[PDB]
């Protein structure tokens, strides 16, 4: 049957033009993608593992597309907060997300991205405590994470070496997918108090009393004052060797910092791109803060990098980094839906219509994308750029013997007439 | 303020933050109120102080820039906003200020040329990019002309490009070239909706006319040439009305009207005189049009007889015949023709309507009254002054015949309407107004019908609904969004008036009927549909619509009132009960399942009188004007329960749709009651097979004939089960002749 | 629950009704919550909003009331609920009179359905009135020339016509009204439509 | 209240400065000296000297002493009561900065108290009100509460001013 597909799309647009918001139509096509994406999955070919990967980033885009033209357009502005000095840095963090929406959105690329990683299993039979086997050999003289490191990692056992391995390489990959809450858990749970206390430190000081304008998404103070201190002494621990290189990994990226290189190599496009726009988030802020002066000089430890890059940098930079991954047709949509250079990359992909006839996703896509942007945005895509984009899918919707649905499509030109 | 008020500001911080880099990060905040006080030297220094110690702000930085440019020190603005944006890179607008800026100072460096590349790429074949690349090349002729052939190829849809081609025509004088790229122009949909076109299609043509040019060459192509103007006055006539006000309206009509008298005399039977025919017909509509829109500001005495001479306008409209297609000499000019002539009929048609539904047989009177020669010296007197020569103006030579004075069939009203979808390039104001019209009709309109006109192929439900990707549009999320739509339109207007009929609008006089979100979207998918998008504003139309189709299918966060949904649901099962087909039947009746099983929910905790969680930013306004009611609770509960029922039936659940059919005794039960008996006879009713099966094959379609006549029996006692029925009564009728005769 | 109604039954015998408002309200009892306040606010609904005045200090609790009364879906029966929206949407209508907004304030009062301004729903608008809290017909008289006055701008600014048919309507609706200074009231308006003409 | 509590804890830390000072001259033990650095109510110099002597997860922890999280104060005891039940063998000044974290660093099991004859009570009380559980209490009944932990010398006024501070009711 699931040469229906086309169906599924056409479907929703009918729905649409008959209910006489319009960011369903996209939430849709998300969730069609998605169904479709688990049908070549299950049980297939493997010359469909492509095409349902395919799928899957298919759903991934419209997801994002949701997710930022909501943002974006959705956009009826909100008050404004006035901040005292007094006021925690908690606040001021708030303040930069709120005022700032070039910022916001690399949160909203950062929020999807993570939406998307994989994590590994929960690992099966966990010890009942921490370091168990060196402690039974004898000769932890001290029972605390710090105590191999100062004097020789000689002292701890290898197959604890190997168990602290499997839990940092989990909580690392939770991390990732923005489980924080269960990598406290699995840190509480399986005897690693001290890591535990560490991934406490991720949150900026609130004072609900000091704070009014949070006094109701807190009733306690929460969060840590000294937090740029928090954040060298972390980065540091990050850069101490003879540590396990996923706990590594962990603290560069609380720190705002790119993680080493053994860790770093396995990143894919998205992995890797998360990782340099937490980059960019860490850094602004930390920016922000130091030209409110709610930084104290105690604090500034070490020196971590002030400059911030652009998406747009980060962007290319990750591209040349996997060149392959950055290459692939709707993955140049994901990036071009993050720097808003997406009508631009429309009509692109329209004059490349007279490579991107051979891969079948692509014209689909590119067309129902136009459909949704002139709905939501009307004007947004060039009246021609409409015309040419569904003149070539109709022609398709006839070359599958589809004509029954095409009249849908013509909903949106005079050019219909000669249909 | 004055400079009292904010000079004596200066003491105010001076006494609360008197150290100097307090002091100086104050300028900004200082800067910005000379600003306001039309102070430019002073601002100048006080943001330039902040921005001594504020070297990093791109708001500072700009602030300073666009305080230059009011300085016009084009060196120091572009400057400004060069720190600005090298800051911080999501300023689009400051890329196409600096590029806007280059191009007009100085073109001779290649800066200049670069900023203007970005700015390209950052607004995808907008307007104003264009206007960059003329400028950049101002700094000859034939150089000119390629830019512009160059840019019509990829952007032939933009009205400033194609005007500057007739412009750069028209200063060689080869004013041939000229028309004749302006005829093959008057064959695009958009051009033609264009009012700034059209404006220079009239002109370029005139002068062509008197233009020496003209005579010399031929009097063969006269005529072709001649009946451009013609059209292109008509396009110009609808846009002029709704966009421009009284006094030029009323301009654009007399050179109308010059033009048809001057070209009825040399009549013939070709296109020309084919064209007349028509546009002859939008003359009277318009004027019509453009009477009704003066009285409206007027008084009542002037109302009614403004719109008692706008009803003889429309009527001579109406009356004009659909002209001959055949007649011209290619396929893409007589489809034209034809589609205008839909929407004349379409437009003055609901007009002469919803005028005479005003009284009783109120045409008869209109025509009776006024058809009299008296009305056409009434009618010039009200559009014209006096003053002009009665004897050259068409309106006051035309033969007033045998004026139908014959009301439009409504069968005939909706082939003119489907017809004419494409007349106005589907613009969700037409659909939203035609919507309207029929709001108030006992006859609903084929929306499903219009929709295909305009999306070919668009398939009616798309397999993969499960996500909400614009891919996966389908004619129904349409359908369900035009119901939306006119639903959210009519109750707007509703209140409007009731703060103050709104049927009697014509057209181009009412404005935007639909909210900018609405038509923002139904724009989008439209351009996305047709493949007249833009590749750079891909992803931003494409995501446009996404947003959107979470609503148009009830999903997460819908901003649909109870009421809509019903509406939408109800609004559907009936749409669907009618259809032929299964396939048709089967999408309607689960669309409309869909939407009720969202709204039982709703409707049982209002049931309870408790309060329903209001929208953030809805996509169709909600309105307590429609909100649901106690009373109306368990007719949707029953009236859903039969929308089940006929799902169930039309997947294979017989014995639970009878079981469920039989508990409720309604006229629309009966129909599939009846519908599906006469099923299970027919196929059984001849095969050889047990005779006793065949009794009982027998004994349904026994039941079937009970069915169709209780039916008919409660039909004809009354009129509101007329109203209910699922099918037309004489459908009814038909199969319970050939059921007895089985 | 008891006491807060008898130390706010008391208070409220002694005519404090700002704090037996403030007191049931702290029991959440609506019913006499509004009641109350669509007393406090009659005599204040065509007066002027000025800073720190008697209006401001009662509008200001009335929609801090009208919030927490919304947000937490809070209603008394639809006669001491209805009146105490409608008020506080007529207080928005002077507000916005005494400021000059005059088209804003034009915009309201059409919404409320309360004054007819067509000649078809004088019938309805007129049986309504008959029914409607005696604190809303007191300040008929007031809203009725405010709207007149409200009309009699706009005109020195077909249109006219429109006017013209709606300073009619409010004429013979107020005929048919008996109502709070008639005298007074029903000539002023006849007034006013005539300067228009 | 955070006001007065931080001059009184600024106070206090210009008081038992050369004390401490005196005895982080004398250490012969990098852990010791972090929490020395602590008793100064120095958490930065705790978690630098933590960092440099190759204590970096310790290091970590510090940062939080001063923010008075109770998920953090929990676990610190948590942490302490499986050492104090097994746990073969716990650094001396390890335990003692986890007592410190754990919020009531007297009041409990596995005490400073004994500390009370290696330092001023000033000192001590410094860790008190410092870490101790500064957002719960008052900072009279904090005070009382490490009062009632120890006897101060009856002839000492700073003494006698902190009792009649405490002693409010």
């Amino acid at each position: 049957y699931q040469t229906e597909r086309f169906t599924k799309f056409s479907d929703t647009l009918k729905e649409f033009k008959i209910e006489q918001d319009p960011f369903n139509i996209i939430r849709e096509f998300r969730s069609a993608a998605g169904q479709l994406a688990l049908d070549l999955a299950n049980s297939g070919d493997e010359s469909n593992v492509i095409s349902s990967k395919d799928w899957e980033l298919e759903a991934r885009f419209w997801h994002l597309v949701e997710l930022l033209l909501v943002f974006r357009n959705a956009d009826l502005d909100l008050d404004e907060m006035e901040l005292h000095p007094y006021n925690s840095r908690g606040l001021f963090e708030k303040k930069l997300m709120q005022d700032n929406k070039q910022l916001y959105q690399i949160w909203i690329v950062m929020v999807w991205l993570k939406e998307n990683t994989y994590v590994m299993e929960r690992p099966k039979n966990v010890p009942t405590s921490k370091w168990l086997n060196s402690i039974t050999s004898g000769g932890l003289k001290s029972c605390d994470l710090d105590f191999p490191l100062r004097e020789n990692t000689n002292v701890l056992d290898v197959k604890d070496k190997e168990e602290d391995h499997i839990f940092f390489k989990y909580i690392y990959e939770l991390i990732l997918a923005g489980a924080i809450d269960e990598a406290l858990e699995e840190a509480k749970l399986s005897d690693n108090i001290s890591i535990c206390m560490i991934l406490c430190g991720i949150q900026e000081y609130l004072n609900p009393v000091i704070d009014t304008q949070i006094a109701n998404e807190f009733n306690t103070q929460q969060g840590i004052k000294k937090h740029s201190l928090w954040r060298r002494t972390v980065y540091s621990l990050s850069q101490q060797a003879g540590l396990d290189p996923y706990e590594r990994a962990i603290y560069s990226y609380l720190s705002g910092a790119i993680p080493n290189q053994e860790v770093l190599q396995y990143s894919d496009w998205e992995s890797d791109l998360h990782i340099h726009l937490n980059q960019i988030l860490q850094t602004e802020i930390e920016n922000y803060l130091l030209e409110n002066n709610q930084v104290g000089t105690d604090e500034l430890i070490l020196p971590l990098p002030s400059h911030a890059l652009t998406v747009q940098e980060v962007l290319n930079r990750v591209a040349s980094r996997h060149p392959s991954e950055s290459e692939h047709p709707i993955r140049v949509l994901m990036a071009s839906v993050i720097l808003d250079s997406l009508p631009s990359v429309i009509h692109s992909s329209v004059e490349m219509l007279l490579d991107i006839i051979d891969k079948p996703y692509l014209l689909r896509i590119v067309t129902h994308l136009a459909i949704c942007l002139d709905i939501i945005n009307p004007g947004s895509v060039e009246e021609v750029d409409k015309s040419k984009l569904i003149t070539t899918y109709i022609s398709l919707l006839k070359l599958q013997g589809l004509y029954e649905n095409i009249p849908i499509y013509a909903t949106f030109l005079n050019e219909s007439d000669c249909l | 303020r004055s400079k009292a008020d904010v000079e004596r500001y200066i003491a105010s911080v001076q006494g609360s933050t008197p150290s100097p880099r307090q002091k100086s990060m104050k300028g900004f905040y200082f800067a910005k109120l000379y600003y306001e006080a039309k102070e430019y030297d002073l601002a100048k220094k006080y943001i330039c102080t902040y921005i001594n110690v504020q070297e990093r702000d791109p708001k500072a930085h700009r602030f300073l820039g666009l305080l230059y440019e009011l300085e016009e020190n084009t060196d120091k603005a572009v400057e400004c906003y060069r720190r600005s944006v090298e800051l911080n890179p999501t300023q689009k607008d400051l890329v196409l200020k600096i590029a806007e800026l280059l191009c007009k100072n100085d073109v001779t460096d290649g800066r200049a040329k670069y900023w203007l590349e970005r700015a390209a790429k950052l607004f995808p074949g907008s307007p104003a990019i264009y206007k960059l690349k003329e400028q950049l090349l101002d700094c000859g002729w034939n150089k000119l002309f390629d830019l512009i052939q160059s840019e019509l190829y990829v952007r032939p849809d933009d009205v400033h490009v194609n005007i500057r081609l007739v412009e750069v025509y028209r200063s060689t004088k080869r004013l041939k070239d000229a028309v004749a790229h302006c005829h093959e122009a008057e064959r695009n949909i958009a051009l033609r909706s264009s009012l700034e076109w059209n404006s220079c299609v009239v002109q370029t043509l005139k002068e062509y006319l008197e233009s020496l040019q003209c005579l010399e060459s031929d009097k063969s192509d006269w005529r072709a040439t001649n009946t451009d103007l013609l059209l292109a006055y008509a396009n110009l006539m609808l846009l002029t009305l709704s966009t421009r006000d009284v006094q030029e309206s009323r301009e654009l009509l007399q050179s109308f009207d010059s033009a048809l008298q001057s070209v009825k005399s040399l009549g013939g039977n070709d296109e020309l005189s084919a064209t007349f025919l028509e546009m002859k017909g939008h003359f009277y509509m318009h004027a019509g049009s453009l009477l009704l829109k003066m009285g409206q500001h007027s008084s009542n005495v002037q109302w009614r007889a403004l719109s008692e001479l706008a009803a003889l306008c429309y009527l001579i409209a109406f009356q004009v015949p659909r002209p001959k297609i055949k007649l011209i000499k290619g396929e893409a000019g007589q489809n034209l023709l034809e589609m205008m002539a839909c929407d004349r009929l379409s437009q003055s048609g609901h007009m002469l309507l919803n005028l005479s539904r005003g009284k009783q047989d109120f045409l008869k009177e209109i025509v009776e009254t006024f058809a009299n020669k008296s009305g056409q010296s009434a009618l010039y007197d009200a559009l014209f002054s006096s003053q002009s020569p009665k004897d050259t103006s068409f309106l006051g030579s035309d033969d007033i015949g045998n004026i139908d004075v014959r009301e439009p069939e409504l069968e005939d009203l909706t082939r003119y309407d489907v017809g004419a979808i494409r007349a106005h390039n589907g613009s969700l104001q037409h659909l939203t107004w035609l919507g309207l019209q029929w709001n108030s009709l006992p006859a609903l309109p084929g929306i499903r019908k219009w929709l295909k006109q305009l999306f070919h192929h668009l398939p009616h439900e798309t397999s993969r609904l499960e996500t909400n990707a614009p891919e996966s549009i389908c004619i129904l999320d349409l359908e369900v969004f035009l119901l939306g739509v006119v639903y959210t339109s009519h109750l707007q207007l509703k209140e409007k008036c009731n703060s103050h009929q709104p049927l009697c609008l014509p057209l181009p006089v009412c404005k935007q009927l639909c909210t900018e979100r609405q038509k923002s979207w139904w724009d989008a998918v439209c351009t996305l549909i047709h493949r007249k998008a833009v590749p750079g504003n891909v992803a931003k139309l494409r995501l446009l619509v996404q947003h959107e189709i979470n609503t148009l299918r009830a999903q997460e966060k819908h901003g649909l009132q109870p009421a809509l949904l019903v509406h939408w649901a109800e609004c559907l099962q009936k749409t669907g009960s009618g259809l032929n087909s299964f396939y048709d039947q089967r999408e309607y009746m689960g669309r409309s399942v869909h939407y009720w099983k969202k709204v039982l929910p709703l409707l049982k905790i209002i049931k309870k009188k408790n309060s329903i969680p209001e929208p953030i930013d809805p996509l169709f306004k909600h309105f307590h004007s429609v909100d649901i009611q106690a009373s109306e609770i368990v007719e949707y509960e029953e009236d859903a329960h039969i929308t089940f029922a006929i799902l169930d039936a039309v997947n294979g659940n017989i014995e639970d749709a009878v079981t469920a059919f039989e508990s409720i005794k309604s006229v629309v039960s009966y129909w599939n009651l009846a519908l599906i008996f006469h099923r299970k006879a027919e196929d059984i009713e001849n095969d050889a097979l047990s005779p006793e099966e065949q009794e009982e094959c027998k004994n349904y379609l026994r039941k079937t004939r009970d069915y169709l006549i209780k039916i008919i029996d409660d039909s004809d006692s009354n009129l509101s089960v007329v109203k209910k029925l699922p099918v037309p009564l004489e459908s009814v009728k038909e199969m319970l002749n050939s059921v007895m005769q089985e | 629950k008891p006491i807060i109604n008898k130390v706010a039954s008391v208070a409220e015998n002694k005519g404090l009704f700002e704090e037996a408002a403030k007191l049931y309200d702290l029991a959440k009892n609506a019913d006499k919550v509004l009641e109350l306040m669509n007393k406090l606010l009659s005599p204040v609904v065509p007066q002027i909003s000025a800073p720190q005045s008697n209006k401001e200090r009662l509008k200001n609790m009335a929609l801090s009331i009208a919030e927490r009364y919304r947000a937490q879906g809070i209603s008394a029966n639809k006669f001491v609920d209805s009146t105490f929206y409608l008020l506080l949407d007529l207080i928005t209508f002077f507000d916005e009179y005494h400021s000059g907004h005059i088209d804003r304030a034009f915009d309201i009062i059409e919404r409320l359905k309360l004054v007819p301004l067509n000649q078809e729903s004088v019938e309805e608008r007129v049986a309504a009135f008959r029914n409607f809290s005696d604190e809303i017909r007191h300040n008929l008289s007031e809203v009725l020339l405010a709207t007149m006055n409200i009309l009699f701008t706009q005109f020195k600014r077909d249109r006219d016509s429109q006017l013209r048919s709606q300073a009619r309507t409010l004429i013979t609706f107020a005929g048919m009204i008996p109502y709070r200074t008639s005298g007074d009231t029903n000539a002023r308006l006849v007034q006013m439509e005539v300067l228009m003409n | 209240k955070k006001e007065r509590h931080c001059r009184l804890t600024s106070w206090i830390v210009s008081q038992i400065g050369p004390e401490i000072e005196e005895k982080i001259r004398n250490s012969s033990n990098e852990i010791e000296q972090i929490f020395l650095y602590l008793l100064l109510n120095d958490v930065v110099r705790a978690s630098k000297l933590a960092i440099e002597s190759k204590n970096g997860h310790l290091s970590v922890l510090i940062s939080y002493l001063g923010s008075n999280d109770p998920r953090i104060r929990d676990l610190a005891e948590l942490q302490l009561q499986k050492w104090s039940t097994g746990g073969c063998s716990i650094d001396k000044n390890i335990s003692k900065i986890y007592k410190l974290l754990s919020g009531s660093p007297f009041e409990g099991l596995f005490s400073l108290k004994e500390l009370e004859s290696e330092f001023s009570w000033l000192c001590l009380l410094n860790l008190t009100l410092c870490y101790g559980q500064i957002d719960e209490y008052s900072l009279e009944s904090l005070v009382q509460s490490h009062l009632d932990k120890f006897s101060l010398p009856y002839d000492d006024p700073i003494g006698v001013i902190f009792q009649l501070y405490a002693a409010n009711e």
